[PDB]
């Protein structure tokens, strides 16, 4: 019967009324249900639902707005809060006893549970509303506002409000999305663009960054309290770019980044360094800035006052590099790209300079005489200097000619530490080079064993001190003067020569008079022992013939180079060793023996590149890198007939970049030449593919 | 008065190096060819 | 099984002890435990989600033989006679256990 | 026939949890020193209550964490050898 549901519900529906006001008795929950389960049993449960749905909806807004409305002058959120309670309660009290509609006939209409259907209209009638929602809104926007400036606030009641808000929202938080959410975070960006803008007044990068860290955790911490982590990851993007990413290069030139690096500030490098580290391209920045710096400085150290001390100048290198691989290890925490940054400036403003090669050759005055771990570490910094230089070449023939130097002189602190070098260098270079340094190191066993070997023959047959040297290994005179020789010294070197030539079949000895010295005597009040060159013996060797000998005279005689003959300046040299001008060196000038020199040590030695010797040494390196890539082009060229040029040169020029960067537009002229001389032959299709002709 | 003691000669011995095919191995050695019968 | 071993214990509860609850559903008065009532959604409803909470309970509706078989599942774990299932569904749509609504469902089926 | 069953029960013993947690239906209120409302029927079953069931009733508010909770679910070592629980007894000894 109709009527009999309509009076049976109208009883329920008045109990209803119970259940959801404060008062929760005066009758049996049982009836109520058997109500509801009949209802649904006579298909009127859906009929209850809509019934219920209306007084929970008159009661969320006669016996609820009213109530918060009273409260709009002062505790709103709290009278809007208990509210919230208050319904709750009264939602789940309601569904446990109008829960078969749910369990039936709620999931068969495919609509939401008693509970559920409530928080709707209550995020429909109260919260969310008109103006409730924007009061709720405002209110927790105050809230913050005052905890963001420190006013203690209730935050439980802004946790409250944003949680409620939550739940009103259910599956989704699109209500506290649309309610709080959104305002609180452009609210907070202000905030902090506020903060920034204030910051801008210090112009001191130290303070900035220390408080901008605070401020990050003080308002992180905002938020995970009273304002979850819905509203906090945006805010870890939020506050990171409206106070940091405005300044990205600001606070870099703000204290500062440069002045960090001129007062060697890493703790507060560390602390940049990490404020840009989470900020995107925020190292970029700094890298570029710190690299403009590192560039400016280490040009100044390449930039030559004079020429400058090679020594000094590969130190000072050293230093640079030194100060900012600690700034690295500490402030930059090893990051690869300010590796790569300080990498590449090294290799920048190093190049810059032609010299450099020939003044870390620095290797050389370390080998020429701290403790042998502190060198070895001083030889490796100048090692990873030679790295960053593109003239691997340049640096290898620098060397070689100073390791063949101490060699010959036998003078190097061990050769151990020369095999040492030799080694590394072999770890940073081709094998080439290596055989060339092995090979001289070769010649010494030979000459001290050679060199028993003739005083061994002398035995046999019953003080000349021949040295071999290998040829190619070391490089000599393109031209060996062909000085005379004292007779006593050259009648041995002949004995020494018959003896090499039988020792060594197939050997000659083109003597290098010039390097080499001897215990020449002279006259001196009494002698002395004077180390002089093999030409300065043979003008000592003129004085005996005639005490007064002059500049030509002597070369007449000894057959030297008028410019090596040089010998008589430093011989000369400064009339103390001997008379001639006191040291500047002319035909008109005669020497007179002199016997004034004089020493403590009956041993004296005697004084015996420039922008002559680096030109001809350097224009050396040029023809070596043509002739080297010429061949290197013929060789791909035969293992590839066909090779276009542009890709010839790409793949030539990077198989070459190893030990020198050949200038394409030379190459080009090389290449030209190398289909001039056959080999390379433009074809028909395209010029630039050359195909190989043996 | 000025006689030569102890003179350190140094002369540069040249031959009285790898062959076309070895330069374009080191191991490899030198009718004197550098690398069945004598030519 | 600590669950099971207390489940167990309550229901021994057997000994005419803890019956605070008095279930009628036709003039008859069947004792049972309220709190343990209110673990199982009708009796859950009609004591603490109940208002007048003062049912310690007049379920009339459906009879006892229904009834007798509800309570004997909701104990121990256990219900479902060939000339007791209809009702048994009927009880199994006042009380909220689909378990009884399913097996009378299945047992229906069956016969 | 087919008597069907189902041990789901295992939601009798959770909602008797849930009853805890929402304050309601305490049958009796355990003095632990302060007070700790508890369900007589719960602990009667999980430790022999003897106790409450031997009218030892007439105390509403009888005066005594652990245990409780695994019940609904140094001192305990303690609890379990006085009041001997072999659930109890076994994690007290694992832990």
């Amino acid at each position: 019967d109709e009527k009999y549901v309509n009076s049976i519900w109208d009883l329920l529906k008045n109990a209803i009324q119970e259940i959801q006001r404060k008062n929760n008795s005066g009758l049996s929950f049982e009836e109520l249900y058997r109500n509801a389960y009949t209802m649904v049993l006579h298909k009127h449960g859906e009929k209850l639902y809509t019934g219920l749905r209306e007084v929970v909806t008159e009661h969320l807004i006669n016996k609820v707005r009213e109530d918060v409305l009273n409260s709009l002058n002062n505790n709103f959120l709290q009278t809007l809060n208990q509210a919230w309670n208050d319904h709750q309660t009264a939602m789940v009290m309601i569904r446990d006893i109008l829960m078969y509609m749910d369990r039936v006939y709620v999931q068969q209409n495919n609509v939401e549970n008693v509970y559920n259907l409530g928080l709707i209209i209550f995020r429909d009638q109260v919260v969310r509303y008109g103006c409730i929602r924007d009061h709720l809104r405002q209110t927790l926007l105050d809230m913050i506002a005052r905890e963001r400036k420190g006013e203690v606030v209730d935050r439980g009641a802004i946790r409250n409000a944003c949680q409620m808000l939550m739940i009103l929202g259910l599956e989704g938080r699109s209500v506290y999305e649309e309610d709080f959410e959104a305002p609180f975070l452009e609210m907070s960006a202000e905030f902090f663009q506020m903060e920034s803008q204030k910051f801008l007044a210090e112009n001191s990068a130290s303070v900035y960054i220390k408080k901008v860290e605070a401020r990050i955790n003080e308002e992180i911490e905002r938020v995970m309290h009273c304002l979850d982590k819905s509203t906090e990851e945006p805010i870890v993007k939020v506050v990171e770019r409206e106070l940091i990413s405005k300044h990205m290069k600001t606070i870099v030139e703000m204290s500062g980044l440069v002045h960090m690096l001129k007062n060697g500030k890493t703790e507060d490098l560390g602390c940049m360094y990490k404020l840009f580290s989470r900020v995107p391209n925020g190292l970029k920045t700094m890298c570029e800035c710190m690299s403009s710096y590192l560039r400016e400085q280490g040009k100044a150290l390449v930039s030559e006052e004079g020429g400058k001390n090679p020594v000094d100048y590969i130190q000072g290198l050293l230093d640079l590099k030194s100060r900012f691989d600690r700034f690295l290890l500490e402030s930059f925490n090893n990051d690869r790209l300010f590796k790569q940054t300080i990498a590449g400036d090294f290799e920048y403003f190093l190049n810059l300079n032609s010299r450099s090669p020939e003044y870390l050759s620095f290797i050389d005055d370390k080998l020429k005489k701290l403790t042998e771990q502190e060198v070895e570490t001083i030889l490796d910094k100048a090692m990873v200097l030679f790295r960053f230089m593109q003239e691997k070449d340049v640096f290898e023939r620098y060397y070689k000619q100073h390791l063949a130097r101490r060699l010959l002189t036998n003078k190097s602190v061990s050769d151990d530490s020369e095999k040492n070098m030799i080694s590394k260098l072999k770890t940073e270079c081709g094998c080439q080079f290596t055989s060339k340094l092995e090979g001289m190191f070769r010649d010494m066993s030979i000459s001290n064993t050679t060199m028993d070997e003739f005083r061994q023959h002398l035995q046999a047959t019953g003080d000349l001190t021949v040295r071999v040297l290998t040829t190619g290994y070391w490089p000599t005179q393109s031209a060996t003067p062909k000085c005379n020789i004292p007779p006593a010294p050259r009648h041995a070197f002949e004995i020494f020569r018959r003896f090499y030539l039988a020792k060594h079949s197939g050997r000659q000895l083109t003597l290098q008079h010039h390097m080499g010295s001897a215990d020449l005597n002279a006259t001196f009040y009494r002698k002395h022992i004077l180390q002089v060159s093999t030409f300065q013996m043979t003008i000592l060797m003129l004085f005996n013939n005639r005490e007064k000998y002059t500049f030509e005279e002597i070369q007449q005689e000894t057959d030297i180079p008028e410019r090596e003959l040089r010998a008589l300046q430093s011989l000369a040299c400064t009339q103390r060793v001997l008379t001639k001008k006191s040291k500047e060196i002319e035909n008109g000038h005669i020497f007179t023996v002199n016997d004034q020199f004089t020493s403590k040590l009956h041993r004296v030695k005697i004084q015996t590149e420039s922008d002559p010797e680096r030109k001809e040494t350097r224009q050396k390196v040029d023809d070596d890198r043509k002739h080297e890539i010429e061949a290197a082009i013929v060789r791909i060229m035969k293992s590839r007939k066909k090779m276009q040029h542009n890709v010839l040169v790409a793949e030539v020029t990077q198989q070459l970049k190893a030990r020198f960067l050949p200038s394409p537009v030379v190459i080009k002229k090389r290449i030209e030449g190398l289909i001039e001389r056959e080999y390379l032959a433009r074809t028909p299709e395209d010029r630039k593919v050359y195909t190989y002709v043996a | 008065r000025f006689e030569v003691k102890k003179w350190n000669a140094v002369a540069l011995w040249a031959w009285d190096d790898l062959c076309i095919e070895c330069q374009a191995s080191e191991e490899c050695t030198v009718h004197a060819f550098h690398f069945q019968v004598c030519p | 099984q600590h669950s099971q071993a207390l489940l167990r214990g309550l229901l021994a509860l057997d000994s005419g002890i803890l019956f605070d609850v008095v279930l009628v559903v036709e003039g008859r008065h069947i004792e049972a435990h309220r709190i343990l009532l209110a673990a199982s959604d009708y009796f859950r409803g009609m004591f603490a989600g109940g208002l007048k909470m003062e049912q310690e309970v007049l379920i009339h509706g459906v009879s006892y033989n229904a009834m007798c078989q509800i309570l004997h599942f909701i104990y121990t774990s256990e219900l479902l006679s060939l000339s007791n299932v209809q009702e048994t569904l009927v009880a199994a749509c006042q009380l909220q256990i689909p378990e009884i609504i399913h097996f009378c469902c299945d047992f229906l089926m069956s016969w």
